[PDB]
């Protein structure tokens, strides 16, 4: 993710 | 005929309507070679897609375009698509709509990009966007259930009660078999083992797909493995190494009702069912409770269905009573659910056109699909 | 009288609680003649252990008992332990408690072992074993950091936050300054300079701990390296013979950052330490933003703070200030942190009595130390 | 007509492109006479080279001007080529590409010599230098495997799968032919014989080509050989004098095995291979096991084959198949391999044209070469 | 290691 | 060689 995680 | 197509974390899938089982099986993954081309014989592409890929695993820098069900890398994921149409199906896609299957709740822009992808790429005659957990529960043949979906990024529980699903009470868990094989590899450190590549991935893959299983009971069986023996298993490695695996049997799957081994707050898959079937009507309830399904791969462990159905009884009132249904292919419900709506009379009204799509762009699709 | 004794992959400290510096300085290799014994006057041992070992270098076939943080020869590992307390120490440990040191990630075994050889070869009244990471951050006195501690064999970092670890964050990495022997040993043959017996490769580690160089913009450097000579610098052999190195100075730190030269999938230290701390979650990531500690004998290089502040800064957002904490006694942090624990009046409840691991045996140590 | 010529640390081999059997062979070797001639000058040059040395290498000074594959004399070098091409092949090399052999990690300064000069002094149209251990395979005519390359200088195994060759785990071992007569030079003085001068070394050189094999194993054999004199063989000087050799019949190719005879610290080639394919990624280990590809003048021993399959098995698991790739005409097996390279239509791209040289200057090679 | 590296 | 070896 953009903002979170690694996706 | 109309293609179905349902992409995945790491394994996607692709076939035809009407067909009981995908034509085309193999893992979505590209790698790029590291090292420098020496001999000229051969073609030496440069880059392999699916199980291209596996073989000639060693030399390859593997990655996987999609994570927790959310495309990273696009450049990438057309590659598998183009190799999915003219490799492995061996179809053109412009006489045929195709259906893409995914997740629910993701990024809109996740959903977006494939659209235009589909309408500008390969020219489809028409498109479709369908969740990932409902479709298994067509292949169930119940249109009143709750489906536990259990892949590789994502662990989604949602309930369906009629012919759509209620988006209010569906909650997606991060937790899948692709956290389970960093988890058990950490762990497999312990015993003198150490895979860090993403080559021995892999092979970490492997092991877990063919010896982790689920426990009963965690805390009577970790005593029982501190007696030695009665279940320690011998696994030969693609090297010829023969590895001997001991409580980690259990400890790995056993994971995903207490996260807390892997360091995030959230409750145990066990858990987070009980927390949605709370958030519907109570007269709806009922039914769910009667009617929970599990799916996806991560779901194959071999007592997964007597533990889960132990655990939730603990939780629930003991008036209600709890079945889990597991059929022996709910591996590719989520295909063959797809094959049967693609073979409804009443879904050519819900394909999306291509002229339909160039009056509105690629934000069609939150608005007719779902 | 406390005894702290650090044993490293290719270097150990031992010294006393409440100290400064560690008390015996000496390699940790044991090596054997390769030859047979001539004069017979002269009193010839079976193997030499430390400095003796490297005066008459030469000669001996030397070996490491410890590899990758792991003792792959628990033979030679009580022989080097054997000439800690009575020749570099001369005291007796059956009166005082001893404290050792050890990687994260290790196998379960390899602390079992220590445990039962310690109490029983030497019969200690006590033993603590603790991570060399954990004991660095007490040198430096904060209480909250990312260390990265770069030793001989092991590179791994550890987040801490207020005395709280986060085991599920932690990442090893095998890429440590004995590799980098073995990758400037093979990039020194282009100049035509040999260096294959494992004699010559000391000489190798000489070469690279006054000449070797961290260089801000690698890209940069090898235009103007190639370009002139002002960066050669000359070196002379003890056997009178003088070596010039010209590109080879940045390009062996390089590898650090770009492990694909050694042929490593792994990531570069800087994002290694980038990823270990995204691992994390949001809210001590500004914290431990500001608090990262460097640490071993690998980080030693000039600058490769400035180096690492910058690799950083391109990952990290903008807005937040990277602040590298490089104390000049980094080197022997691990041992200093460990004279304060053992100094430590709370830790006196923590040691592991003769009487503990008599009811239980060696497999205390998992449940009484991290 | 692309000229491919081979320049081996004891024997150099040179034709045309597209043949079966190179078509000029004569040894590598420059020698001047040591004496003055009494008698009138009917043709005594300054320095022989070629056959014509081995015909009179009685009264000259025989020396190698290529030494462990390194040319330690580049003046005597440019001899052996100014009569390859003029008295051996007979063709003008400035019409022609010529192909050039290297063995790996060898100093850059080595292989920019001899480009400089070529486009120089015979100002060739186009020019390539390729590994020895590649063109090994190309031979063979497969694709993955490790080629064993052991000439009369160097032995260096290269390890590919399917046309990438990985630069880390390419192992030089400075133990070849030369060596292994140098071993021979110090045990035939136990029976009586004693050759001194380096003309005296080239009948060594004749006795090992003959009478030297490779035993099964050593421990019987050298007790069989000790209880009676079935192993004896005689051989004859030039001289018509009469030697015979017992036991080291079989000690001289053990060598290979344990060079702890010799006093080298580095290890048996049987174990040198190990290394190498233990270095190599899992994955790829089972392919290579059974595709190992052995060359060079130095396996041309009887049972070598036989005994090199025995200790990879004893070091190898069980459960993988050992397969040694022996065919009857390794010897020249670099020089078919480069000879069908040549012939390909797609290598006509990458040659180095004299432009390219020109604009560049000698650094043209590391680029534009492997 | 038993099972990759060295160790 | 330059150092170590003669080569
Ligand atoms: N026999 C098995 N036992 C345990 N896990 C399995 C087994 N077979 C497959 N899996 C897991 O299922 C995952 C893929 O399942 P699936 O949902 O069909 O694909 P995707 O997750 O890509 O949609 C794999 O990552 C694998 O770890
Ligand atoms: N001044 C220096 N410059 C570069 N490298 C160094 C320097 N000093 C030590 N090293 C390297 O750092 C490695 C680890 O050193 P040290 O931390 O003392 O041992 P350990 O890793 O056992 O704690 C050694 O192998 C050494 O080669
Ligand atoms: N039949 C044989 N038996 C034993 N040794 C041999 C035989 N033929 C050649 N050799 C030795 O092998 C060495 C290397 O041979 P070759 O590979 O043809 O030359 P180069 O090393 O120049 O490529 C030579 O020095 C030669 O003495
Ligand atoms: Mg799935
Ligand atoms: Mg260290
Ligand atoms: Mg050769």
């Amino acid at each position: 993710w953009x903002a979170x995680c690694p996706a | 005929a109309a293609l179905v197509v349902d992409n995945g974390s790491g394994m996607c899938k692709a076939g035809f309507a009407g067909d009981d089982a995908p034509r085309a099986v193999f893992p979505s993954i590209v790698g790029r070679p590291r090292h420098q081309g020496v001999m000229v014989g051969m073609g030496q592409k440069d880059s392999y897609v699916g199980d291209e890929a596996q073989s000639k695993r060693g030399i390859l820098t593997l990655k996987y375009p999609i994570e927790h069900g959310i495309v990273t890398n696009w450049d990438d994921m057309e590659k598998i698509w183009h190799h999915t149409f003219y490799n492995e199906l061996r179809v053109a896609p412009e006489e045929h709509p195709v259906l893409l299957t995914e997740a629910p709740l993701n990024p809109k822009a996740n959903r977006e990009k494939m659209t235009q992808i589909m309408f500008e790429t390969f020219n489809t005659p028409a498109m479709y966007v369908a969740i990932q957990a409902v479709l298994s529960l067509y292949a169930s043949g119940r249109t009143t259930g709750i489906v536990m979906d259990s892949g590789d990024g994502v662990t989604h529980t949602v309930p369906i009660y009629e012919g759509y699903a209620l988006p209010h009470a569906i909650l997606r868990l991060d937790l899948a078999g692709r956290d389970l094989t960093d988890y058990l590899m950490k762990i497999l450190t312990e015993r003198g083992y150490s895979f860090t590549t993403t080559a021995e991935r892999e092979i970490v893959r492997d092991i877990k797909e063919k010896l982790c299983y689920v426990a009963l009971d965690f805390e009577q069986e970790m005593a029982t493995a501190a007696s030695s023996s009665s279940l320690e298993k011998s696994y030969e490695l693609p090297d010829g190494q023969v590895i001997t695996i001991g409580n980690e049997r259990f400890r790995c799957p056993e994971a995903l009702f207490q996260p807390s081994f892997l360091g995030m707050e959230s409750a145990g898959i066990h858990e987070t069912t009980f927390n949605s079937i709370m958030k519907c009507d109570v007269d709806i309830r009922k039914d769910l409770y009667a009617n929970t399904v599990l799916s996806g791969g991560t779901t194959m462990y071999p007592g997964i269905a007597d533990r889960m159905q132990k655990e939730i009884t603990a939780l629930a009132p003991s008036t209600m009573k709890i079945k889990i249904i597991a059929p022996p292919e709910r591996k590719y419900s989520v295909w063959i659910g797809g094959s049967i709506l693609a073979s409804l009379s009443t879904f050519q009204q819900m394909w999306i056109s291509k002229q339909e799509y160039d009056e509105s762009g690629p934000s069609i699709v939150h608005r007719k699909c779902f």
